[PDB]
């Protein structure tokens, strides 16, 4: 029911370097 | 990983190693699906043509990892294999479809910062990000270079690649068990899993519930970042029932 | 290369 939310990332809202860049691709 | 750069502290907290316990070695990635499932490429496991038939007491999940050789105290969890499930009808004769596995821990893992499950997509999590041009993340231990090994565990972003060219990149039969990506030759940016990645996540980041979904397992390519060659994963979703059937029938 | 992981384990 947690499955994918990184504590030390979504849990903390934190981003990591890259993801923005998979977020810009999802285009459609 | 070809090309990629070194992961971020619990950056894939999925992530984990697939140890063999003696020699001591990498054997390959998989990834973390709930406290007692783990998701691997069935090739990691049984591959008859170079004489690989593992045993679960062959082999150790490490989980919650960052350096590929450190032991991790208090970092990482190092569990044992209850039973391996391997697809009934993984093509290791022919091109590697239905590269897929599961196998059970003995006792349930602990989560930490460092040590969290990924999703598995449903139908329509699939049919909205499994879209050409939609970049997905790929990490692992494997090599740096086709012809060497990193320090810490390394990360790549891949875009997905139209089923055409896959098809027409290479003269292997293509399934729709399969998926390709990485970029166009000239593009202006490369990256590719290698030999020690396979069995690791293809994972993409819903921009609808901002969860991590596992798409694909790294599966197989010939060689590793070469020009107009794409790296090919199994199609999680599609073989999702076989995942659910294993898992409510034996956990 | 590999550094030795506790016994328990193996
Ligand atoms: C076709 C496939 C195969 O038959 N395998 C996989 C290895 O285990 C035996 C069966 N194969 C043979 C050797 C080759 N390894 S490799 O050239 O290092 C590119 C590994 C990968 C690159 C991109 C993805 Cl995804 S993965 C590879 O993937
Ligand atoms: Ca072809
Ligand atoms: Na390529």
């Amino acid at each position: 029911a947690d499955c994918g939310l990184r504590p030390l990332f979504e849990k903390k809202s934190l981003e990591d370097k890259t993801e923005r860049e998979l977020l810009e691709s999802y285009i459609d | 990983i070809v090309e990629g750069s070194d992961a971020e502290i619990g950056m894939s907290p999925w992530q984990v190693m697939l140890f063999r316990k003696s020699p001591q070695e990498l054997l390959c990635g998989a990834s973390l699906i709930s406290d007692r499932w783990v998701l691997t490429a069935a090739h990691c496991l049984l591959y008859p043509p170079w004489d690989k038939n593992f045993t679960e007491n062959d082999l150790l999940v490490r989980i919650g990892k960052h350096s590929r050789t450190r032991y991790e105290r208090n970092i990482e969890k190092i569990s044992m294999l209850e039973k391996i499930y391997i697809h009934p009808r993984y093509n290791w004769r022919e091109n590697l479809d239905r590269d897929i596995a599961l196998m059970k821990l003995k006792k349930p893992v602990a989560f930490s910062d460092y040590i969290h499950p990924v999703c598995l997509p449903d139908r329509e999590t699939a049919a909205s990000l499994l879209q050409a041009g939609y970049k997905g993340r790929v990490t692992g231990w494997g090599n740096l270079k086709e012809t060497g090994q990193p320090s810490v565990l390394q990360v790549v972003n891949l875009p997905i690649v139209e089923r055409p060219v896959c098809k027409d990149s290479t003269r292997i039969r293509i399934t729709d068990n399969m998926f390709c990506a990485g970029y166009k030759p000239d593009e202006g940016k490369r990256g590719d899993a290698c030999e020690g990645d396979s069995g690791g996540p293809f994972v993409m980041k819903s921009p609808f519930n901002n969860r991590w979904y596992q798409m694909g397992i790294v599966s197989w390519g010939e060689g590793c970042d070469r020009d107009g060659k794409y790296g090919f994963y199994t199609h999680v979703f599609r073989l999702k029932k076989w995942i659910q059937k294993v898992i409510d029938q034996f956990g | 290369d590999f550094e030795e992981i506790p016994e328990e384990y193996l």
